């Protein structure tokens, strides 16, 4: 029943966990608790096999642990700044080489998989700070420049015409802008990691920078110069939709250093670089 | 007997009388590329038994101070018979593998090796800013890399085994296809991995799909240390196919 | 356009835009 | 037009909302999806895989593989304690294990835990060990007798190198907090010598033991949250 | 009829009260007006039993007295203050340990039951006071930090990325933010009272503080520093939905002192501490 | 799109309104409800129980 | 199935590309690779004819390459300026002779066809710059004056009554104005190019100016004079809908000079006037 | 009225949105559509038509028709190279061709390319040439032997003046970027003398060759973007 | 999705969001 | 007015205004 | 919920809120 | 209330208010 299917989504009971059955004392030469970790397989022993359990009807569900749920929350991926200090023409526009590597929180989550395929929902939170008092009428333009398209070099560059590129215009006082993007790779999935180069010489680049070119995000204050200077900070949020992930991996254990690389720093006292807390000894809980 | 194994590939056969079962990476057996997933349009070349055979790399010596070893595939086989020739004459290649790690000692020796196959093992550099591992360092060939030895040049990758040479904790490597060689139980490990990538075929020269990492988690000990205990790796490609033939690429 | 189901409790599953990327979170299982 | 009533919440941006939105790339057709081995659909698949516990993570061991092994050896006193840790899935000796890291992205947990141990001495090294789980409401056991009164497994080392102890879900409430919060503190796991570590002559007088952890069929996490096992104290640059 | 059911909801006639029937003079040894309060039961005598009543058709309904209605109204539970006085970085953000104990009005209502299970509807009323004149463009961020998640210690802390936590961004001029929360306890119901401790020593904590940890609400002005200082007061309102309550109890009779405790103050003249008004004597109405 | 007419009251916040709103914890599954004695569904159940009258509440 | 039709639109799989079939070695006197370009036809040889191909199942679609998609994106076509400097009555209104020739980006796209027939969607992005501080209450009026209708000559001209012309009034703070226009030509299609004159003498006009008269766009600030001067820049965006195009042509290779004419400038070093990059020689890739 | 919830994105203006809007000219009836030859419904129809490659666009040739021809002549050394260019659809010798110009309005491309060559010597001029395509992962061939190891056609000039070489789609990924980006660099096309340019006496000792390009049945473009093959540096006036 | 009833007076009982916590006040009895 | 189709997955193809120029992008093929 | 009538000219008489006081002006006669 | 027609292409001709003066432009002929 596609309606029975719907009731489960509303209650979040699509993926139920198994019940615990009653077990009894045993005496046999079948020893489930014994095994060999050398095989590379996890012992599949359950509680009913080691202790005498009662019958319990499980109600827990795994819905929230699904990949869709784990990566399906908007997180910040960039904070764009347009600060008018002394030259409107030079300070009223900027650009950003798109990527999901600059903010640790969402980067770590996606990097718990080797490959991932998903659509994206971008939400923008612009905030205009009045440095001199008034803010006037702020209108912003965010333009997606795919690799190859002309990048604007002045606030009146012809590229802002956006004859083919996608642009979103936002007016101060209106709701936060938002839009969807389909899976963009030229491959079947995005590479969270890439053990490869863009050539075979000592000067070839290594890593995801080779495969994850997403283009540039160009933005500008559409409004022309005003008497009072403002500082506009636009925060970009990303969320994955219709997600699929492959080959899970160990979580990032040390701070990130740069984008597109697994490089890290290490101090003289390494225990400070990882989340592991020193134990007094083996028996001090 | 569940602790015996015979693996036949092409004209090669490998045996072990003390195994700990075998592992099939992600439960998927290697297979040829299908027309629904394929993208390159020319007919692939499939060397069959002349390439899908066991190739034995250089042996390594395991001692009480060893920190580990790693190899990258297909790089480790770049100079191995027909398989090697094919990866340089073609732009694209695709293949699965049967990795068989060998190491025997005695019932009076103890030690444990963690044998892991990592997909897209992108190495890190330490305290060097945004400078990444250089091409020649991640393409050691059959000699692989012996952790804790190299002469520190700038593009030299991380040599921290406890951080997986990539910023993650060693104890969690078990999330990847793996096995252990616990001297008191087995003297070999066998991993069969399929082709894993976001594209159906790729450059055998600029991209290493898998990385074989061997870390001794339990120090090798015995009361007869003068007796050298080697570690030998034998790898056999499976369903190897190549596309985009041309002149032979010469590297470095 | 949307998929209407009946049993009576109708599940009007609307898709307001013409692209698949536009819809919300996917169903599980 | 149709008379409407704008409700509270309108215009806001909730990071966990589930709305539809126009597509910036109309008519675009995504690359055909090919088959890739290893697909994961639910994080539970990752919690069911064993990973090593950095149980011997003293300050002098951290940064070394030895932080993952526990040393055993011939004892002169009987029933000695080998190790002791809290059983809380996100408490500290096991917070950095895979299941611990994932649990750290959720607020609540429930279910039984599976602890495994692999002996790494020679084939001629024998030993019997007692692995015990102490339910809450009492301090950690101070002796083997006190420990064996709770849930436990007596492990005999032999041809099969690994043993598993299941820490049953024994709680008042259906769930517990993943973060170190007394009320929902799940108890302890202790290890003691049942007999002794015996070896013949000319054999190493010490041996290591590896410890693993994973969740059972009833394991489950709830209420997603950000983790405190990783941070960012400065900009991540190009 | 589920449509007949609906007409009753619109008219609020789902729970009707019984009619009064005509009664007559009586003479018997069955004395309903007599009983024994010692039994702990209330005498079930009705008006028809003590006087001669007429027949009356009752129209009253009990709908409004339902638990859903009693606890289903939004009340204030917190008043957050962000007052910019002399340091923007320190004064533009704050945190609150969530609870329903700080405002007497709703606290007293919920505490008329021992246990209660319900979903919550949170509505926020932000108001920006212009201390120097202008208000600029105020954008607020309210983030729910469940117990265990990292708490921000600066206005630019990485935790504000909200990679997994739920955040609500509000823009001045837009409608009041609002959202729902499902029943959050790790138990089957919330404890309105708890006669227990988190240990068994003289230093163990007592009461609901042991069982009612709800996490922290972190908020900040997203907009960067502006010339003119503002004072933003955000009032949080709560409402219960889909409610169930168990074991009713006596209403709070004296003022509350602190959160999570039944402690109270008593003056020298106690009649001033309770709502009871002194009577001149037994016969002075 | 569909032409609409925003009515008076829109945007306001009435403490006794009865609207729906997005859930901040999607996919979350509440703890199973167990049976607890003493459930109350209507306050009338409490008005039907006798309680003592502080009838002799003089100041002393 | 009109529903099967719909699923294809959502997935963008309406126009699929053919598959590549497996081919084999051949030896015949049928030589497909040989032909004669003199015929004016393109050799229709496919990959299966020159090399031995494998069977490949194509998933690509041509939807995005459709004419509807190519010309169906909003691009800027004009930037109107109302700059209050020293005379409100003279500077608060202006006019523009409508055309799609002033902005290179969209002009080049439409000019890749000789004729085109389509409906138009006009979207306006107004932005008010506060030159003195405040902006007050800005209300704008955009009026379409078809050829022949009276053009306003003062800000209070009777023509602003708009008794029959179409006017759009926009209030600052409200969403961007937008409206549709049906195909407007007196012919069956718009002329992107026109090799004709409006007469037969040396003084007759040549080109599209003869056939593309679209009328005038008159605009003014409805609000009366305010103390503080503002500069209102309204950017007009155009998008084609329900499009049809005929006789494709070579893309514009040099910069445009003027509207309605193919005229161009040429410098002393022509390679700088075209996108062609000089090659070192025939064999330098 | 109907309670509504205004979603994020409301009020914004996305240049690629697809909404409906009121018509400024109600009741207006468009001119009846008549039949016009040459209708185009999809740009693919234009990519399938051959256009000349300005292959000989050296600085001294640009601005001349000679930038479109390659000169052939009697050689004194065997197996000489005639020309070499990158095969990338939007790379530079072929960026200004029709298919190159259209590809420049999209971010991704895929499919096979069709290169044609027409000999323009006398009817008594003979010649055999080798046209080769070198798949990526290697440098451009430095000799005919090195070049013929890849995909190639040996062209014999005769009654039929034109030959076609198909550059098969041989890539790792299903698509490639149209802009010059190494990772998705498609390889090279080189031309060499297979034998020689032979003519009888009293005949021109040199001849020209024209080069064309178009896409095969599997050619396809994706993700619309603005072009960098044309710009505007000032206002376009009346 | 919503539950439609008929008798004709249809009771379209809509639930605009995918979570139970999102709906309004409960029915009585 | 709009064109409703059924198969059940209904495709409500609405046209909110009374002019053809008012509707969105055309169908292909 | 609302009362739908048919004859075809349907009279969708909607009542958007759950209280009688919420609806508009009453019918006459 | 509105007049629904069918042929399938339904013409939902809605009249949102209770007065005739409230509706839009009249039909011709
Ligand atoms: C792996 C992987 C996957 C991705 C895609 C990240 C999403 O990046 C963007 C963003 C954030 C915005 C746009 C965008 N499209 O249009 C607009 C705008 F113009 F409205 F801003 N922005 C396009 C991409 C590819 O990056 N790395
Ligand atoms: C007993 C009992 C039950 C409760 C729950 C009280 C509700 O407390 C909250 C509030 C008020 C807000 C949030 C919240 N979730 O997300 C956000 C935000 F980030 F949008 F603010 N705030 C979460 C809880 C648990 O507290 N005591
Ligand atoms: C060829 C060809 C086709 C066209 C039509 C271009 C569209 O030009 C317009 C614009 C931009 C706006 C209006 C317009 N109608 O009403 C209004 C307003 F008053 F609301 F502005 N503006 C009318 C035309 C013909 O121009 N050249």
């Amino acid at each position: 029943n596609p309606v029975e299917r719907y009731v489960d989504e509303v209650l979040n009971e699509v993926l139920v966990v198994p019940n615990i059955n009653q077990s009894h004392p045993t005496t046999s030469n079948a020893a489930p608790v014994l095994d060999a970790a050398e095989t590379g397989h996890t012992n599949k022993i359950q509680p009913e096999d080691t202790i005498e359990t009662r019958y319990v009807q499980s109600s827990q569900t795994l819905d929230e642990m699904s990949v869709e749920s784990f990566l399906g929350r908007s997180g910040c991926i960039h904070e764009s700044v347009l600060d008018i200090v002394d030259n409107y023409n030079d300070q009223s526009f900027t650009k950003w080489n798109i990527n999901l590597q600059e903010m640790a929180q969402i980067r770590r989550k996606f990097e718990m998989f080797t490959y991932a395929r998903f659509d994206s929902e971008i939400t923008m939170v612009p905030s205009v700070a009045a440095k001199d008092g008034h803010i006037g009428h702020i209108v912003m333009q965010y333009m997606y420049v795919p690799p190859g398209a002309p990048i604007p070099t002045t606030r009146d560059d012809y590229a802002w015409q956006s004859g083919t590129n996608a642009s979103v215009f936002w007016q101060h006082g209106q709701p936060f802008p938002r839009f969807s993007l389909p899976f963009l790779s030229i491959a079947s999935a995005y590479y969270m990691f890439y053990d490869g180069y863009d050539g075979d010489t000592y000067k070839s680049r290594y890593g995801t920078v080779v495969t994850n070119d997403m283009g540039t995000l160009c933005s500008r204050i559409v409004t022309s110069e005003q008497l009072h200077k403002v500082k506009v900070v636009t925060r970009i949020y990303h969320k994955a939709k219709h997600t699929k992930a492959w080959c899970p991996r160990p979580p990032r254990a040390v701070q990130y250093s740069h984008t597109h690389t697994t490089n890290y720093k290490l101090s003289s006292e390494v225990h400070n670089d990882v989340a592991i807390r020193p134990r007094t000894n083996l028996t001090t809980v | 007997s569940d602790r015996i194994i015979q693996i036949t590939r092409g004209d090669s056969t490998i045996t072990s009388q003390d195994v700990a079962n075998a592992v099939v990476g992600y439960g998927v057996w290697p297979h040829y590329l299908t027309p629904q997933d394929a993208t390159a349009i020319d007919k692939p070349t499939q060397p069959d038994t002349s390439s899908n055979r066991f190739y034995t790399l250089d042996s390594k010596m395991w001692n009480s101070t060893s920190k580990g070893w790693w190899w990258k595939l297909p790089d480790a086989l770049k100079d191995m018979g027909i398989f090697g020739e094919n990866m340089f004459y073609h732009f694209l290649g695709r293949s699965g593998y049967t990795v068989h790690v060998q190491c025997n000692a005695s019932k009076f020796h103890q030690g444990t090796l963690l044998v892991v196959m990592i997909p897209e093992h992108q190495l890190a550099t330490v305290n060097k800013g945004n400078v990444n591992a250089g091409y020649k360092y991640t393409h050691p060939g059959e000699a692989g890399r012996e952790v804790g030895t190299q002469v520190e040049n700038e593009k030299q990758p991380s040599d921290d085994n406890w951080l997986n040479f990539d910023g993650t904790l060693l104890g969690n490597l078990l999330i990847f296809p793996h096995q252990f060689i616990n001297l008191r139980s087995n003297n070999s490990a066998t991993l069969i991995v399929p082709y894993v990538n976001a594209v159906p075929m790729d450059s055998m020269v600029r991209h290493n799909n898998w990385s074989l990492v061997i870390i001794p988690v339990c120090q090798l000990q015995s009361n007869n240390i003068s007796n050298i205990v080697p570690i030998t790796v034998s790898i056999s490609p499976m369903c190897a196919e190549f596309s985009g033939a041309r002149a032979k690429t010469v590297v470095q | 356009g949307a998929q209407v189901s009946r049993q009576s409790i109708n599940y009007f599953n609307i898709n307001y835009f013409k692209d698949a990327a536009s819809s919300g979170a996917s169903r599980l299982d | 037009g149709l008379p409407v009533y704008v409700t509270p919440g309108s215009g806001q941006f909730m990071t966990t909302d589930d709305m539809q939105s126009p597509c910036a790339l109309p008519w675009y057709h995504p690359t055909k999806e090919i088959f890739i081995p290893g697909e994961v659909k639910n994080l539970i698949e990752m919690c069911q895989v064993d990973t090593l516990i950095p149980i011997n993570s003293t300050q002098s061991n951290i940064g070394n593989v030895s932080m993952y092994t526990v040393t055993l050896s011939p004892q002169t006193k009987l029933a000695e304690e080998i190790f002791a840790i809290k059983v809380d899935i996100a408490s500290h000796p096991l917070a950095t294990t895979l299941i611990g890291e994932i649990a750290s992205y959720f607020t609540h947990w429930t279910g039984s835990l599976r602890f495994s141990f692999m002996f790494c001495g020679t084939a001629n090294t024998t030993l019997k060990v007692l692995l015990a789980y102490t339910p809450p409401g009492i301090g950690k056991p101070r002796s083997r007798k006190e420990a064996m009164l709770g849930t436990h497994v007596v492990w005999d080392v032999g041809l099969q190198s690994t043993v598993s102890l299941v820490v049953p879900w024994i709680s008042a409430s259906q769930y517990r907090f993943t973060t170190p919060d007394t009320y929902s503190s799940a108890g302890y796991i202790t290890c003691w010598y049942q007999t002794n570590f015996v070896v013949p002559p000319n054999t190493p007088n010490t041996a290591e033991m590896l410890c693993f952890v994973s969740g059972c069929k009833d394991f489950c996490l709830r209420m997603a949250r950000d983790t405190d096992l990783h941070k960012q104290t400065g900009p991540i640059t190009q």
